[PDB]
Parts: structure tokens; sequence; C-alpha cells
């Protein structure tokens, strides 16, 4: 579904939609232990031979630096290399693992190209839920 | 053996120091930081100190433990033992018994590179029985602003799945980013390795930690708290066999009476088929020549009468009138009055107060959802952001009124009360937005992210409810709640309508202005007045839309009295106007005799102002209640007086020679008698009654005592002389009732079947007032004393139906006990080594039960708190070294040294002169951040300096709050309690005498102290009046025992009945409900003398022809005459507007007449034809 979000400053890049699932309700709740697939809607804004996925997760004000699996957004549905004013969006998808804890927070996600830029930046703030 | 691992050289990153490498022997302390090895565990220290460790380790773990300090120190039995933890396990003398280093590094220096092996990682033996002991004795420590485990703020997850193994896991992991580095802990009970770990002694919640600090609290522990206490409720109803076992009594008593009565009657039916004289006749002819004589000599008796008048009615200029509530309502040498007089002496009186009720109708509940974790909390209507902006705003502007009193202006603040100043100066409101500072910054500032708070004000205001004495927030905001004011704001005081501890549901705020109040200061208190009439007048313009407002003031009670009692005179007035009117046709029968009933009215006002002149210049001040009161009496019994007299000339025939005055002496006297009995039986009636100890009551029945007897002695002097002018006036020309009495009315009274069913049917009566006696009210609502239309009377309800505590107690402990010694400091102390049957302890027990005493919080004890506040771990008291002056807990700290030693013998408490040594600093400390309260906006009032003499304590009390008080009932059983409490306190102390004994204070124990002792003062005062009137009556009516003791019993029947009205309509047994009872009982007499006159002086053949003679002839008289006077007059009044009126007199008024009335008229004439007096 298509995800309210704060744009953090998507200057490489136009964001057309940000569709998250399942997420029926938002912030959307994501039960422990269980898979999430994001698709990502945005217009580049300029050319970047590679691409790196950024996410930061932020706690009372702090953020948190998170890992993925995989860095680069052309192995997501992107076609390296980036050609400039061309529509993509980013499909993702990922399992939210046990042990977490049951809080809600901000995702705060950035595009990296070439020069450094972002192609896009949203945030969006999602609550760890538990059996329910 | 010998210790590892010294010293902390390396840094990992930002503080971070790894110890630095060493399996040497241990170091001996540096003999600097020797405070540091008290304070930190005092194990230690027994000097050959030979200890490991080191002073930039011990400050560094101090420096770390700050947050674990802050949640967990508040069971001192538990952050005890996680200190022992950590000190040992860091630089413990045998520490190499229980460690083993893992990972280690060389260290270069970057002064001299040298390589230091720095200890990176290495185990941890610790015992099983430890970690589970540890964990599971201190695990039930709540956080602040939760119900939730401190756990749930410590594990780093919810304090419900932190694995007892897991927390530590977690503590040691340097995954969290406070442990410098990570160590592996060995959870082993047994010596490993040759390796064996260590867990020294541990306290539970069950114990105390040392002789002076207290084992946790069953706030934050579960297994110390047992079955609550509980009081057995005694009923105490007889209940013979299922109802009031007094309705039975009397039902079997007068069915018994009524079978004795037709069982005599039908078995009679079936049988059928100078020792007295000498005395009253020398009465009648010196009445009859005095009466002629004043007949003859018109001018002389009036001049002599004007001038009586004028000579007693011109001390009206000296008319006081007294408004003061404890005047008119206190004795002046009762018990609590003496109670309050000493406390205002030595504490100065308690305070005044504004209240406001603040209400939000227009709005719904709305939910808080903690962004962290936890549960919905639901906040009430009125904490609403935008009503509590408009809430400040209104408070704000209720803080700029300065209204101006002899050209001078007093502003809020000015009249407000400052506990510390003038260090702080702003003053006490008691409002939620204290919580907030009155800030609306403050009160809209959030500590959040966007699409998120993190912090809120609902957020801080959580946090203050449950700990309101905090000077920060500390939890992701950091400001305080503590009041401009200074000094805690608990948030019973300020709330109402939540459910018994949900503050969140809060439906109503409490807002109060505390005023000082003076003693012995009357500009002061004419200042305050002026600002609270301000006060009023704007939150009575104020108009908010948005709210509903309940107010009240302190003066407003009297205000209100004085408006309701002058509204009204115009209803005296139209009460005589009605009484003019009907005396103006009935006076006799241009037939009319009108000129002279004015005159009769004119001669009662007369004796009215008469007596009240009199009175003032003996320096009776007037109470404006009784000068509204006393006319309508004084009116019934003098047109009483007047138509007997007019009525008996009205009826006689001139005999055969007598001119005018033969005639009218014949008349007096044969009819003063009896006149005199009733006015003199009145007379000492009232004044009689005037014998109790309550001066409105006092002095309104010598006033009314009075009024009547100049009422009837210069109607008797006055009245004939110009009744004999009228009467030869009269005539020149410039009865039906009895026709019905004699016709139609006593014949058919006197058959023989109606006058047993009618005697049967009034003992019955009496019979039923005496079986539902003992359920009569007793007390005053204190809602009914003002009008209808008043505000005050929606403050009362709001009272009731909102606030959740109730008027401020005082146990003041008398003076005499000695504080500085370790028994006189037991048997006061509410704390550890002093008896568990301590006053303090026992008034928390009574707070404890909350029912069966209604006093409802701990008493906040001020010694408590000064030795929490002198114990070396607060440090917060510091003297110079050579000024033995007191160091602030904000200092430079140049050379000032703790008060008590820090030695095992210097924890304990301060018994000798030291006591009193540092109490002063103690009661001048002020509320540092770093400190905490300190002992002077709370306690400098409570505590009382003697100087010289060993500089003994003076009086000192210990206030706690009681109950919402809602009834008179309510108000007398919390006296009765409070007393309890202290008389428990007074006798378990053990004096060698009473020197000195406890004493409960409240504002409320004036004004009903009486009902302690009300029901044998009117016991005593009805039957010494009745004993009165027996005697009068014996003495005057002859020596015919007889006739006076029948009159005695139909009284008694008649005050009987008068009870039974009371039950009946819901009057109360108060002082006033006393004497309108008293007074009845002399009134009732006006009725039953006449009649029996009539009878006694009668020579008719049978009883029963006596009895319908005097039927007949009086009774035509009496009931023209005073019943039907005394019913307009009733009539008139019961359109009251002062509540008081209109429920008591106008009650009782009506139901003293309309039963004399019966009892007269009916109950009398039967009776006498049944059992007179023969002869
Ligand atoms: C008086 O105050 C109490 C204090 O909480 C109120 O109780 C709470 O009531 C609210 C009302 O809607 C509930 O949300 C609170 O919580 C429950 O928690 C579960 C999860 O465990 C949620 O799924 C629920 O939706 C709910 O939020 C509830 N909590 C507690 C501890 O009582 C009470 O309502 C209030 N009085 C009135 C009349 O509302
Ligand atoms: C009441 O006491 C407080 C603190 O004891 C005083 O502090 C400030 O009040 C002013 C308003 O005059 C605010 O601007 C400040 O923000 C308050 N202090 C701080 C640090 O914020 C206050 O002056 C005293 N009197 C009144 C009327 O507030
Ligand atoms: C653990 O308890 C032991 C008890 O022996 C402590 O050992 C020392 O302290 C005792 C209390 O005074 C002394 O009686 C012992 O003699 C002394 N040890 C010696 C001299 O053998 C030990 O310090 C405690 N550890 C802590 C800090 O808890
Ligand atoms: C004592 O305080 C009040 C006294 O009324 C009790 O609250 C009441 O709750 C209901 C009326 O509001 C009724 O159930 C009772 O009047 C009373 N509750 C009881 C006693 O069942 C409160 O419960 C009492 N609390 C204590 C500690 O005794
Ligand atoms: C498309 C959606 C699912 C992206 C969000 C992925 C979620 C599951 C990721 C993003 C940030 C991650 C968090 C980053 C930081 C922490 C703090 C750590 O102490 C516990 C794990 C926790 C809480 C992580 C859990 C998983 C996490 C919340
Ligand atoms: C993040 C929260 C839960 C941590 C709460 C517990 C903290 C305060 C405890 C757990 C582990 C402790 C540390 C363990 C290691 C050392 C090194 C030692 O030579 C001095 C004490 C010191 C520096 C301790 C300081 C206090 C400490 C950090
Ligand atoms: C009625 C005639 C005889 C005059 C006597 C009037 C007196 C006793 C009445 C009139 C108003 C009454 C008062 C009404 C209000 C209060 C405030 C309450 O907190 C104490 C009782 C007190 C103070 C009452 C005492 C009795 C009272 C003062
Ligand atoms: C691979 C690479 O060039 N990474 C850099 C990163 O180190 C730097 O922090 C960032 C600026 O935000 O620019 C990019
Ligand atoms: C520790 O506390 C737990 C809590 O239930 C209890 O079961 C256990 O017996 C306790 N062990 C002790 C006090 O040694
Ligand atoms: C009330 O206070 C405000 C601000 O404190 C001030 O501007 C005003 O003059 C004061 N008096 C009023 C409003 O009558
Ligand atoms: C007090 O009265 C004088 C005149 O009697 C007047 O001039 C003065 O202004 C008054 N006080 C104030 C504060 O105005
Ligand atoms: C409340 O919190 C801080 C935390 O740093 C504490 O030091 C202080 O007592 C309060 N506020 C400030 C700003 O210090
Ligand atoms: C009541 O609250 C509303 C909220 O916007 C405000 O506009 C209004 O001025 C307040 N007072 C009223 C309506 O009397
Ligand atoms: C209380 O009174 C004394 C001192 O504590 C003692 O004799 C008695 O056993 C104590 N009992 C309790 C339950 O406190
Ligand atoms: C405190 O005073 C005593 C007595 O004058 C003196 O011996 C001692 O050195 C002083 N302490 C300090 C720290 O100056
Ligand atoms: C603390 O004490 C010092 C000592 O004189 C004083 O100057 C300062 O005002 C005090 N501060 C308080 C009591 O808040
Ligand atoms: C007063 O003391 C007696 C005897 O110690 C006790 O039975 C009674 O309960 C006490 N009153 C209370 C607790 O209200």
């Amino acid at each position: 579904e298509p995800v309210q979000f704060k744009d953090c400053g998507s200057v490489d890049g136009v964001i057309k939609e940000v569709n998250v699932s399942p997420c029926p309700t938002q912030p959307c709740q994501l039960s422990k232990g269980q898979s999430y697939s994001v698709n990502v809607t945005f217009t580049s804004n300029i050319q970047s031979k590679s691409s790196k996925a950024v996410v930061h997760g932020i706690l009372m004000g702090v953020p948190v630096p998170f890992p993925i699996p995989e860095p680069d957004g052309c192995k997501s549905g992107i076609n390296c290399p980036i050609q400039k004013d061309k529509t993509y969006s980013y499909l993702n998808k990922l399992p939210v693992k046990s042990e977490y804890p049951s809080i809600k927070l901000v995702v705060e996600w950035q595009l990296q190209d070439d020069k450094n830029q972002s192609l896009f930046c949203w945030e969006i703030p999602v609550q760890i839920v538990s059996h329910l | 053996q010998s210790c590892v691992w010294y010293g902390e050289c390396g840094i990992a990153y930002g503080d971070k120091r790894y110890n630095c490498e060493y399996s040497g022997p241990p170091k001996p302390l540096p003999k600097d930081g020797y405070d540091l090895v008290q304070e930190l565990c005092p194990g230690f220290f027994f000097g050959n100190v030979s200890l490991c460790c080191d002073v930039r380790q011990l400050q560094t773990l101090k420096d770390n433990l700050q947050l674990p300090l802050q949640f967990l120190s508040r069971c001192p039995s538990c952050f005890y033992n996680l200190l022992n933890l950590f000190c040992e396990l860091t630089c413990s003398p045998r520490q190499s018994q229980f460690l083993n280093v893992t990972a280690t590094e060389d260290y270069v220096d970057p002064v001299t590179n040298q390589t230091k092996t720095n200890v990176k990682e290495l185990q941890y033996y610790v015992g099983q029985s430890f970690a589970n002991a540890m964990y599971n004795a201190c695990r039930d420590v709540e956080a602040p602003s939760s119900n939730d485990k401190a756990l749930g703020l410590l594990c780093g997850k919810d304090a419900d799945a932190c694995n007892a193994t897991n927390w530590i896991e977690y503590m040691f992991n340097k995954d969290n980013g406070q442990a410098p580095f990570t160590i592996t802990p060995v959870f082993s009970d047994f010596p490993v390795h040759g390796m064996e770990p260590m867990n020294n002694a541990t306290k539970g919640c069950d114990e105390s930690v040392d002789e002076v600090t207290a084992p946790c609290s069953c706030q934050d522990c579960s297994i110390v708290c047992g079955p609550k206490p509980q009081p057995p409720p005694p009923p105490a109803p007889w209940t013979i066999l299922g109802l009031d076992a007094m309705y039975v009594i009397m039902w079997i008593t007068y069915m018994a009476f009524l079978l004795v009565f037709f069982g005599a009657f039908f078995a009679v039916w079936c049988y059928r088929k100078p020792v007295s004289a000498a005395f009253e006749g020398c009465l009648r002819r010196l009445f009859t020549r005095w009466g002629s004589f004043c007949v003859r000599n018109p001018g002389c008796v009036i001049f002599f009468s004007l001038v009586f008048i004028t000579a007693c009615s011109s001390g009206l200029v000296f008319v006081r009138v007294t408004t003061n509530p404890v005047d008119l309502w206190s004795a002046p040498s009762s018990q609590a009055r003496l109670e309050k007089e000493y406390f205002d002496q030595h504490f100065g009186p308690f305070f005044r107060t504004e209240q406001l009720i603040i209400r939000a109708p227009l709005t719904d509940k709305h939910i808080y959802q903690p962004y962290p974790s936890g549960a919905d909390v639901p906040f009430g209507p009125p904490l609403d952001i935008q009503i509590l902006h408009q809430v400040l705003d209104l408070q704000i502007a209720i803080e700029n009124i300065t209204a101006s009193y002899d050209n001078e202006t007093v502003t809020l603040q000015d009249i407000c009360l400052a506990p510390l100043s003038p260090y702080n100066t702003n003053c006490t409101i008691l409002s939620v937005l204290n919580y907030f500072q009155n800030s609306h910054s403050v009160l809209d500032h959030k500590k959040g992210d966007d699409f998120f708070v993190y912090a809120d004000y609902h957020t801080h205001f959580l946090y203050c409810v449950r700990a309101p004495a905090s000077l920060n927030d500390t939890s992701l905001l950091h400001d305080p709640c503590l009041g401009t004011f200074g000094g805690p704001v608990f948030p019973w005081l300020v709330l109402g309508g939540y459910d018994d501890q949900n503050y969140n549901n809060a439906t109503a705020l409490v807002i109060t202005f505390p005023v000082n109040n003076y003693y012995n200061d009357t500009e002061k208190l004419q200042r305050a007045q002026a600002w609270e009439k301000e006060f009023i007048n704007f939150v009575k313009n104020y108009k908010n839309p948005n709210l509903t407002i309940s107010f009240t003031a302190e003066r407003s009670i009297e205000d209100e009295l004085n408006r309701e009692s002058d509204s009204d005179v115009f209803t005296v007035v139209i009460s005589y106007a009605i009484m003019f009117l009907y005396i103006s046709l009935a006076l006799g029968h241009v037939d009319s005799k009108v000129s002279l009933g004015i005159a009769g009215i004119l001669i009662v006002l007369s004796s009215v102002a008469c007596s009240l002149g009199v009175f003032s210049y003996i320096g009776l001040p007037l109470t404006l209640i009784v000068i509204e009161v006393i006319p309508f009496l004084v009116l019934a019994v003098g047109v009483d007086n007047i138509f007997i007299l007019v009525q008996a000339y009205q009826r006689d025939e001139r005999l055969q020679g007598e001119t005018l005055d033969q005639q009218l002496g014949r008349v007096l006297g044969e009819v003063a008698p009896s006149m005199f009995l009733s006015s003199f039986s009145e007379t000492v009636a009232f004044f009689l009654g005037a014998l109790s100890v309550m001066p409105a009551v006092h002095t309104f029945s010598l006033f009314a005592g009075l009024a009547v007897f100049i009422d009837f002695l210069l109607q008797i002097t006055c009245f004939v002389s110009l009744l004999g002018l009228d009467i030869k006036r009269q005539e020149k020309n410039r009865s039906c009732l009895f026709r019905f009495f004699k016709n139609s009315y006593s014949p058919l009274l006197l058959k023989d079947w109606m006058r047993p069913i009618v005697i049967a049917i009034f003992v019955g009566v009496l019979s039923f007032s005496i079986a539902v006696l003992n359920k009569v009210d007793i007390g005053l609502d204190q809602s009914l004393s003002m009008p209808d239309d008043s505000y005050m009377v929606d403050y009362f309800k709001s009272i009731s139906q909102y606030l959740h505590a109730g008027p401020p107690v005082y146990f003041v402990l008398e003076e005499g006990h000695d504080y500085t010694s370790s028994k006189g400091q037991n048997m006061v102390c509410g704390g550890m080594g002093c008896n568990n049957d301590s006053l303090v302890q026992q008034i928390f027990n009574a707070a404890q039960l909350d029912n069966y005493t209604r006093i409802g919080f701990a008493p906040s004890s001020w010694i408590d708190d000064y030795f929490d506040w002198v114990k070396p771990q607060s440090s917060c008291c510091r003297v110079d070294n050579i000024t033995d002056q007191f160091c602030n807990a904000s200092v430079v700290d140049p050379a000032c040294v703790r008060c008590r030693p820090l030695t095992p013998e210097g924890k304990q408490r301060p018994q000798g002169g030291d006591f009193m040594r540092f109490l002063p600093m103690f009661l001048s400390d002020n509320p540092n951040p770093k400190c905490g309260k300190g002992g002077h906006a709370a306690y400098s009032s409570a505590v009382n300096i003697l100087l010289g003499h060993g500089t003994r304590v003076g009086a000192t009390y210990f206030m706690t709050y009681h109950t919402v008080l809602q009834t008179s009932a309510d108000f007398i059983d919390a006296l009765k309690k409070a007393r309890l409490i202290a008389s428990n306190v007074t006798e378990t102390m053990g004096i060698n005498g009473s020197a000195y004994r406890v004493f409960p204070y409240s504002v409320f124990y004036v004004f009903y102290e009486q009902y302690l002792t009300i029901i044998d003062d009117t016991i005593f005062n009805l039957g010494v009046s009745l004993g009165a009137i027996f005697l009068v009556t014996m003495v005057l009516l002859g020596c015919e025992l007889w006739s006076a003791v029948i009159m005695c019993a139909t009284i008694a029947m008649v005050l009987v009945n008068m009870f039974g009205v009371m039950w009946l309509w819901g009057i109360s047994l108060n002082a006033v409900s006393l004497v309108n009872l008293v007074m009845s009982c002399g009134i009732s007499v006006e009725f039953c003398s006449h009649i029996t006159r009539a009878f006694t002086v009668s020579m008719k053949g049978s009883r029963v022809e006596r009895a319908e003679e005097a039927l007949a002839h009086m009774g035509s008289s009496v009931f023209s005459g005073i019943t039907l006077t005394k019913f307009g007059g009733i009539v008139v009044l019961a359109f009251a507007k002062s509540q008081i009126f209109q429920i008591f007199y106008f009650r009782m008024y009506l139901a003293m007449v309309l039963l004399g009335a019966t009892h007269g008229l009916i109950f009398l004439p039967v009776l006498l034809s049944y059992i007179g007096p023969s002869v």
C-alpha cells in the first residue's frame, strides 16, 4: 500500500509512490518473525553508475544503522547505470526477525549515487507488534 | 593471596578505560579516598586496609552508578547487594580467589612508550544462589511514572522476560554502550579450577540493611506486606424481633394500655347492665384595688410607664452586634476553645482559603500513548491542552487583583503566605498548573520528533503526581515540578473526580489561595476581606463558556448570613401587619376597639425595645438573628394576654352599683391570677432556658425572658388604665364563639363514648412519639444556613461531589516532651528503633484504617525528615570547621566538613546537645536541587525553639488531612476519633501525672464540640425547665398539687409530641432546636393554665359539669385569642428566605401551636373530667 512518508531531502530523485506490503494500516504494524515486502516508486533526478541503499532507524531521537543483506539497488529492480530523468521504482523484501522489541519507531531511508547525493530520501514510522 | 589488574590506563573510546594488568599483591589504600572506601563499600574499612583498590577506580565506579543509583536506590536493601557486588568484583581484597583474566594486550604509553597489559576480558565466578537472591530480592522495585518494574528499564527489555541470568549478561556486555569492556560472568556455586566464587551476605525485603535504614517498602516489594487491617463495625441495634426494638416495645405497651382501657370501660358497662386559702385570696383583692387605683390615676400611670420605656430603651445607643461565627457558636471556656487558644498562640492561626472548582463540560476523554512502551492512559476532560491554557489564563488573571482598602493597595502576593521568605516570596497556589510552574512555555514545549512526541506535558504530569517532590522530571525532559512557592503540591489536593489512584481520570480541578490569618490584628483582616470581596466579584463576572466554576472565600459564609438576615425584615414587618389586621377585626364582637389594639401593639414593641436597650446597657451584644426572631414570639404572648383581659370585660355585665372602675377592678381581680400565672410561667421558662452554654442561645434566652416580663408588667399597668379611659370613652358613640362552644362543642366532646376514644388516641400518639424518639438527628447541615439562590450551595454540592481530601488536622504534642534523648525520641519517633506504638506510627495506623477513623493520609512528620536530612550519607548538612556555620548544599566546599562523623557510631541519631545544635540549621535549610527538600519550607512553623536553659524544644505538631467530610454526623465522628487517637497516645506515654498532653486541632472542632454533650445538655435543660414550671404552678395556684401535676403532665406530653414532629419533618436536635423546645414547654402553659384554672375555681356538682363549664367559659376566650393569632403569624412566616427560619422556627412553631391547641382544647377537657381534683 502507498504509505505516508516524510521527505528528508530527495535531491537526486523524485518519489512517485512508496508501496509497502503488507501494511494495511499506518503506521503499518509489523509482527515479529515475519517477512515484509517494500516497493518504492521514485523519479531519478540524476545519472548514477552505481546505487547504494541506506537504512537508518531512529529511536528516541537517535539514528541507528541497520545493515541490509544487499547494498545495491540495481539488483533490487534498478537497471545500472542510472540515467537522468528516468522513473524507476525500487522493490525490496525483508524478514522481521525475532528477539526484536515491540516498539514504535521511524524508518529513515536514503539512496546515495556516485557523487554521494541521495536519489531519494524518505522517513517512515512503523511499530513492532507482538503475536496479535 | 593478592589482587590482579590494578589501575586503569588504557582507553577504548570516549571515557572507557581498560584496567591495567597487574598480578602482584594488593597495594594498600593511598589514604586519600577513605571517604570513597566508606561510601562505596565500607565492608573493607578496618584499617590496615591493604586494598587492591584505586581512588580513580572508585570514582569511575561512582560515575557509572549514576542512573542505576537513581532507579534502584529506592529500596536500599537491593541496591546494597548490587553495590556489594561491584565493589568486591573490582577491588575486593581476595580478588584473585574469584577472578581469572582471559584477554589482555600490551598498552603502549603515549607518555613513555612502555607496554602495560590491559585487561580486556576475564571470567567472574558468581554463585548461583547469589544471582538468584539478588535478582529475586531486588526485582520488585517499580519504576517512576509507571507501575512496571525498574528492570523493565534496566534489562533493555520487558521486566517480564529478563531472566535473572540475562539481565546480568546484558549488564556485563559492552554492547549496551556503558560497559568499557565485556566481562564473561561465570555462575558457578562451587570452586572450579581451584577457583570458588564469592557471595557476601545478602538481605531480603524482610530485613533492613542497617539499624537505621528501613527495609524496602511494600510499594516496591510484594513479600513484606500481608493482610490489610480492618475494624469491626458494631451497629448495636437491639431489634427485638426484626424491627427497631422500639417499634415493638411501644406497640406492645400501647396494646396493653388499650386493653386495660376498653377492659375497664366495657367491664363497667357490663356491671351497669388557712393552709392554702391564706395566700391567694389576698391576691385577687390586691389586684382589684390596684387596678381601680390605676383606672382613677391614668395620667400618673401612663407617665411613669413612658418614663420606664424611655429610661430602659435609651440604652440602644450602646447596641453591639456579634457576627464572628466563633463567638456565636463556641462557649468561651469549652475544651475545644481552650485547645484553639493554645494553638493560636504558639503556631499562629490557621490560614484562609479561596477555592475554585473548575470543570470542562464540552469535552470528552482522549488517550495518551506512551511512545516507547506501555498501556494506554486516558485523561479526563479538564486535562485538555486547550482547557488547561484557558484555566491558566484565568489563574494568572486571578493573580492580578489588588483591591484597595483605606487608600492603600494590597496585592494577592502580599496577603498570601509564603513559607520560605524572603528568600522565595511568590506565594502558595495549589493548582495542577504548578507542575508546569504556571508557564505557557513550560506547558507547551514538547520533547519529540515528527509524527510522534517523545515526551509531553501529560508525561510530565504523570511523573510528578507519582513523586511530587522531585526537582526535575529526570525522564527525557528534565524540568522540575516542585512549584513556584517551593514545596510539594499533593495531587489529591488539586484534583477531584478520579477513581482512587487514577489521576489520569481526574474530572475536576482544584485551586487554592491560602491567605495568612492574623492573631490580634484587624486592619490586616479588613484588608484580606476587601481582597476576597474583589476576588469574588471578579470570579462572579468571569464568563468563559467552556468552564463551570464553583468558587468560595473565607469571609463568604458571614456575608451569606448577613445577606439573608436583612432580606426578611420585610417578612417580620408583613407578619406584624397581618397580626394587626386580625386583631382589628377579632378584638371583640363601628363596634371596633382598634385604637386599643394598636395601643397594645405599641406596648408590645415597647417591651421588646426595652428589653434590647436594658441588655445593651448590661453589655450583651446583638446577634441580628435574634433581633429578627424575637418580635414574633413576644407579639404572640402579648396579644394572648390582651385578648384574655379585654374579653372577660366584653363578656361582663355591670352589677348594681359600679361606676366603671368598680367593675374593672372586679373583673381584673377575678382574671389576674390566671394571666399572672401564664406570664410568670413563660418568663421563668425563657430565663431558665437561658442557662445553656452557647452565646447565641444564651443571649437570646435572656433577651426573650426579659422582654416577656417587661411586656407583661407594662401591659397590666399601662393598659388597665387606658382600658378604663377607653371604656368611659368608647360608649358615647363618638358572643358567637361562646355560643358555639357551649351549644355544640362542650356537650358533644363530653359524651360518654367519644371521650374514651379521644383519650386513647392521644395517649397513642404520645406512645408513638416516645417510640420514634431516639431517631432524631444531631447537628446542622451547614448548607441550609444559606439562601437557595446562593453560589455557596453550589460550592457545597461541588465539594461533596468531587473533593477527595478534607480539612487539615494538627496533632499538637503539648509542651513538655524532651526530644533530646534516645527514649524521648523513641516515644515520638516515626522510625526504626523507636517504639512500634510511637505517635507517628499510631497516626499512620489510623490513616491506614481510614473509615473507622476519618484520617486520610500519613503524618508527614518533621523529625523523620530531620533525621533523613542529618544522615551523613545525604551529606546535605555541612558546617564550617572554625565558625560552626551551616554550609549550603551548593557551596564552594572550601573547608567545611560533615556534621556527623562518618563512622559506624556517627551514623546513629544525634541524641545529645548536637540534636538541637543541628536542628536550627535544618529548619533554615532551603530546597537545594542537589540536596533535596530541605527543612525550612515545611517545618519552620512546626518546630518551636526555646532560648536558654539547654535550648529545649517547644510545642510541635504533625499535620495530617481528614477525609472528605460531607455531613454533621461525619464531622462529629471525625472529632470523636481524633480525640480517641490523641487519648491513646497520651495514655501510652505514661506521664508522671498530667504535666502535658497531646491533642488534635482542626478548624471545625470549635463549632462541633457541643454535640459531644448536647444530649445531656438537653436532658438537664428540659428537666429543669419542667421542674421550674411545676414549682411555680404548685405555688401560684395555691397548693393543690393535683392541678399542677396534671398541667405538668400535659406539658410533658406536649414536649414529647414535639420531638415526634421533629423526627417526622427531619429537623435536627441542635442548640437552636433545643432552645425552641425549652421555649415551647413554657408556651404550652399558656394554653393548659386557663382551662385548669377555670376547672379549679368552680362550684358545680359533678366533675363532668366542672369540666364543661370551664370549657365554655374560658375556651371561648382561649380559642379566639392565642391559637388563631399565633396561626396567622406562622402562616406569614412560612414564606422565608433564610432556610433556617423556614425550617426550624416555622415548623417548630406550627407544631407547638397546633399541638397545644389540640391538647388544651381537647385532651385537657377529657382528662380533667376523668381525674380532676374533687372539692
Ligand atoms: C481510570 O484510570 C485507569 C488507569 O489506566 C484507566 O484504565 C485503562 O483504561 C483505558 C481506557 O481505554 C485503557 O485503554 C487502558 O488499557 C488497556 O491495555 C490493553 C493492553 O494491555 C489495551 O489493549 C487496551 O486497549 C487498554 O488500553 C486501561 N489500563 C489500565 C491499567 O487500567 C481507566 O480507563 C480510567 N477510568 C475510565 C472510566 O476510563
Ligand atoms: C516565582 O518563582 C520562580 C522561580 O522560583 C521565578 O521564576 C521565573 O518566573 C519568570 C516570570 O516572571 C519566568 O520568566 C522565568 O522563566 C521563571 N524562571 C525560570 C528559570 O524559568 C518567578 O519570577 C517567581 N514569580 C513569578 C510571578 O513567577
Ligand atoms: C565478606 O564477608 C567476610 C566475612 O569475613 C569479610 O571478611 C572480612 O570482614 C569481616 C567483617 O569484619 C571480618 O570479620 C573478617 O575477619 C574479614 N576477613 C578476614 C580478616 O579474614 C569480607 O570483607 C566480606 N566482603 C564483602 C566486602 O562483602
Ligand atoms: C472507606 O472510604 C470509603 C467510605 O465510603 C469507602 O468507599 C466506599 O465505596 C462505596 C461508596 O463510595 C461503598 O462500597 C462504600 O461506602 C465504600 N466501600 C466499601 C467500604 O465497600 C472505601 O471503600 C473505604 N476504604 C477503606 C480503606 O475502608
Ligand atoms: C521495510 C521495513 C520492515 C524496514 C524496517 C526494518 C526493521 C525490522 C529494522 C529497521 C531497524 C531495525 C532495528 C535497528 C536497531 C535495533 C536496536 C537493537 O537494540 C534491537 C534491534 C533493532 C530494534 C532493529 C530491529 C530491526 C529493525 C527495526
Ligand atoms: C546500560 C545500563 C543498563 C548499565 C547499568 C549497569 C552499569 C552502570 C554497570 C554494569 C557494569 C559496570 C561496569 C563494569 C566494569 C567496570 C570496570 C571497573 O574497573 C570499574 C567499574 C565499571 C566501570 C562498572 C561501572 C558500572 C557498570 C557499567
Ligand atoms: C437563631 C437564633 C436563636 C440565633 C442564633 C443563630 C446561630 C446559632 C446560627 C445561624 C447560622 C449558623 C451557622 C451556619 C454556618 C456555620 C459554619 C460552620 O462551619 C459552623 C457552624 C456555623 C457557624 C453555624 C452555627 C449556628 C449559626 C451561627
Ligand atoms: C527468589 O525469588 C523467587 C521469586 O518467586 C522465589 O521463587 C525463590 O524462592 C527466591 N529464592 C530465594 C529467596 O532464595
Ligand atoms: C495583568 O497582567 C498582565 C500581564 O502580566 C498585564 O499586562 C496587565 O496589565 C495586568 N493587569 C490587568 C490585565 O488588569
Ligand atoms: C491617599 O489620600 C490622599 C488624600 O487624602 C491622596 O492624595 C492620595 O492619592 C491617596 N493615596 C493614593 C495611593 O492615591
Ligand atoms: C534534572 O536532570 C539533570 C540531568 O542532567 C540533572 O543533572 C538535574 O538535576 C536536572 N536538570 C539539569 C539541567 O541538570
Ligand atoms: C473555548 O475553546 C475554544 C477552542 O478553540 C476557543 O476558541 C474559545 O475561545 C473558548 N471559549 C469559549 C468558546 O467561550
Ligand atoms: C509492639 O510493641 C512492643 C515493641 O515492638 C513489643 O512488646 C510487641 O511485641 C510489638 N509487636 C508488634 C507486632 O509490633
Ligand atoms: C579543622 O580544624 C581543626 C581545628 O582547628 C584543625 O586541626 C584541622 O586541620 C582543620 N581541618 C582542615 C581540613 O583544615
Ligand atoms: C546556599 O548557601 C549559600 C551560602 O551563603 C547562599 O549564598 C546561597 O544563596 C544558598 N542558596 C540556596 C539556599 O538556594
Ligand atoms: C486506642 O487504644 C486501645 C488500647 O490500646 C485500642 O484497643 C484501640 O483500638 C485504640 N484506638 C484506635 C486504634 O482507634
